[PDB]
DNA sequence: ATCAATATCCACCTGCAGATACTACCAAAAGTGTATTTGGAAACTGCTCCATCAAAAGGCATGTTCAGCTGATTCAGCTGAACATGCCTTTTGATGGAGCAGTTTCCAAATACACTTTTGGTAGTATCTGCAGGTGGATATTGAT
DNA sequence: ATCAATATCCACCTGCAGATACTACCAAAAGTGTATTTGGAAACTGCTCCATCAAAAGGCATGTTCAGCTGAATCAGCTGAACATGCCTTTTGATGGAGCAGTTTCCAAATACACTTTTGGTAGTATCTGCAGGTGGATATTGAT
């Protein structure tokens, strides 16, 4: 391999009418301007939870792939079961 | 090329019974899989730890109905005994 | 000139996005997020694009969960307006503090 | 030969989940009525949830039982709501509900 | 002197919990409103430790019965056994 | 005559308790609703003496944590009183409704 | 005969921890080094709450650790805490703390 | 009359080693066992979903180890899996 | 401010509930030796699907405008805190008996094991159909006036 | 209420992605049938420890009074919604290649007895002591004036 893009800041592709919709679904009508850091905030921490999980159940099979599986282990550890992949 | 198993044509087969004219997309029986696989490990698992707290090494249809009513609330589990009684009760006089 | 007054569009996109089950944060942007944390964790890492999209329902269905115990403890304070103190107030007595 | 399953009058696997029990590592022993009486809860179980969702495929002018319609199901019933109540059904969104102090006037 | 039996717990009694949990000014329908989450509370507790005597064949509720019960509510106690 | 202001023995009490461990229910009372509640799923049933105390402690446990949240709720809502809605929101957000 | 337990270097049971996980259902097979293993984690932990609820003790001018003082270990540490915050330690009680807004106006 | 087993005693010698003045009540022994009784529990449940996971009918310190991280926070679980690495060192480099 | 009521702090005293130390004991681990089973790493390799890239499709960013929401201010009136004590409920302890728990027993049902049938999954090729997304064209809904 | 901008609602309409359809095969299920082991129910019973109650303890029901909190009303300021506008970024389809996963060989490690030794739990008995209450005396806090 010849090169690899670095990657930072990413958590701003999170945008403002992104994350204005997903209040809309939650049925929220009015939103404060500092929502959308808070927000991009308590996702990131939710994320390396989930992440975090998932990765160690990678390295314990020995794989360089995270698989729909360990997301789905992961989210179970956290009591956050998902149906829809294998899970 | 390994051999995945699923429910799905048992899921099929009761989606049959219940609505004769309704189909299933893939992902909804994804997640029918998804929630019968869940709802057994669950059942199974208070059946376990029943089993080990009564000294017992055999898991009998006695747990698996003692796990149902801890496990589902209240009509559901109801309902769900009476299921698996019958089934048990006719599949004793059955051979 | 024509306008709507300000809280009839976002009622009429309440109504939308509570009728419709897609995603609403755009796949690549979220994908690449997802990449970012999990190479501070872990080097030369790949994955599953099932798995990308299982994170992506997840944290999709926390994100509107939370939104709908922050609009209620904002209206639990007369308000109609979302702050990052209903936020934290969701979260700390849901435990995630 | 006729299968456990249809000996106990039932459309689940009742092999398949004696298998799976054993497999499983819940106990030493596995008592022969344990997978009648579990496939039979999943049988029902499941019953239960297609019947619901078919309502909403029909309530939605549609053939085809999509995961937005499991979702309706659960939902909608207090009790597979609360068996539920912290899974997440991949593509189902959320139910209509908006609270009353947000309505327009008075 | 009839009382109820839910009645038994008393203004002050609740009145001390709620100190415990750092309030200082309490509106006179707490009482009943947490009389209520009490008895849904001990309800679910009960129910299940009760389904763990009655899978044992015995007619007396253990200390285990009910630490078990609390365990799978996702209220484990420590200090009665397990 | 000598009389302490509204708020005075309050924060006194909130000390006092918060330093000690004691149940702050009385014993007997606690356990005949334990026995009624039980009667409606088992008739003529016994209870182990520590069965009981697990339940007291268990019950009180609960309601403590339950009026911290309640707490934070009324002052959430910019109050010093605990209100039948405050500890309605902490149960919502709890997931207990 | 020599002990696994004074092998290992540990005070808490090799031998017990091993026959636990046997008879657990937890797998078919149990490997030589996993009770070892497990048997310094628990230990570990043991030392880490007997150490700061020891601690608590000495504040609070006492030699017997009591219910009271695993209470104030466990909650006055940020990661204990995490560990057993779903947990309840019966007698415990709850650590000081009044909300600001409460207090009394100076 | 049968046999109660318990840490107590394994609780009390660790007690001794890092506070060899201070005593610990009944109840507060008590609440010990029941510590080390739920994370025994809790490590154990984790290995073996882990061996389940990966169709290995063995749990190993491997999957001690990997539970370890994933039921601890941060620090707690960098020292457990020092201390856990440390004792299986020691226990195979002894005759 | 002073002043007095009463809460709170601390030093010292002490009885006993609850901790600890000890011996003789026995069932039961836990450990040691030897015979046997097997689980899983390694080594090779078919092949899915992941990273990556070029074109095509639509959402995002930004600035302006002002509607109406939030938060400050003031105020009256309602509602909960504080208060004192004998009634009455709970606590404490003393005593019969329910049932839990420990013991032996014996057989219905469990595991094991081996040829024998059945089937659920796939895989390769084929034809089928529900509905998403496009349209135009009739019926609300909203907000200015 | 009336007029008009724009969202909304169907109804019908073509392509097609995704679903249902078969024919052929097959490895592994699942069943069948028989020999071999045993878990736990069933029955009897000893002794905890539980429900009950008598005598002692001591917390709480009670109504009065008013401090101070809650919620209504009013309003200035400014934040956040709507929408226009200009265009970047994502979405979508297409294609070499890493690593996952399938199969098979091969040994280090774990199970399975049995036999030999010890340790941890109970129990009987007696022994020890930390500290919860109680006292007594100084000092801080709170509330009144
Ligand atoms: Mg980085």
């Amino acid at each position: 391999k010849r090169h690899r893009k670095v990657l930072r800041d990413n958590i701003q592709g999170i945008t403002k009418p992104a994350i204005r919709r997903l209040a809309r679904r939650g049925g929220v009508k009015r939103i404060s301007g500092l929502i959308y850091e808070e927000t991009r905030g308590v996702l990131k921490v939710f994320l390396e939870n989930v992440i975090r999980d998932a990765v160690t159940y990678t390295e314990h099979a020995k794989r360089k792939t995270v698989t729909a599986m360990d997301v789905v282990y992961a989210l179970k550890r956290q009591g956050r079961t998902l149906y829809g992949f294998g899970g | 090329k390994t051999r995945k198993e699923s429910y799905a044509i048992y899921v099929y087969k009761v989606l049959k019974q219940v609505h004769p004219d309704t189909g299933i997309s893939s992902k909804a029986m994804s997640i029918m899989n998804s929630f019968v696989n869940d709802v057994f490990e669950r059942i199974a698992g208070e059946a376990s730890r029943l089993a080990h707290y009564n000294k017992r090494s055999t898991i009998t249809s006695r747990e698996i109905q003692t796990a149902v009513r801890l496990l589902l609330p209240g009509e559901l589990a109801k309902h769900a005994v009476s299921e698996g009684t019958k089934a048990v009760t006719k599949y004793t006089s059955a051979k | 000139p024509h306008r709507y007054r300000p809280g009839t569009v976002a009622l009429r996109e309440i109504r939308r996005y509570q009728k419709s089950t897609e995603l609403l944060i755009r796949k690549l942007p979220f994908q690449r997020l997802v990449r970012e944390i999990a190479q501070d964790f872990k080097t030369d890492l790949r994955f599953q694009s099932s798995a990308v999209m299982a994170l992506q329902e997840a944290s999709e269905a926390y994100l509107v969960a939370l939104f709908e115990d922050t609009n209620l403890c904002a209206i639990h304070a007369k308000r109609v307006t979302i702050m990052p103190k209903d936020i934290q107030l969701a979260r700390r007595i849901r435990g995630e503090r | 030969a006729k299968t456990r399953s249809s000996r106990a009058g039932l459309q689940f696997p009742v092999g398949r989940v004696h298998r799976l029990l054993r497999k499983g590592n819940y106990a030493e022993r596995v008592g022969a009525g344990a997978p009648v009486y579990l496939a039979a809860v999943l049988e029902y179980l499941t019953a239960e949830i297609l019947e619901l969702a078919g309502n909403a495929a029909r309530d939605n002018k549609k053939t085809r039982i999509i995961p937005r319609h499991l979702q309706l199901a659960v939902r909608n019933d207090e009790e597979l709501n609360k068996l539920l109540g912290r899974v997440t059904i991949a593509q189902g969104g959320v139910l209509p509900n908006i609270q009353s102090v947000l309505l327009p006037k008075k």
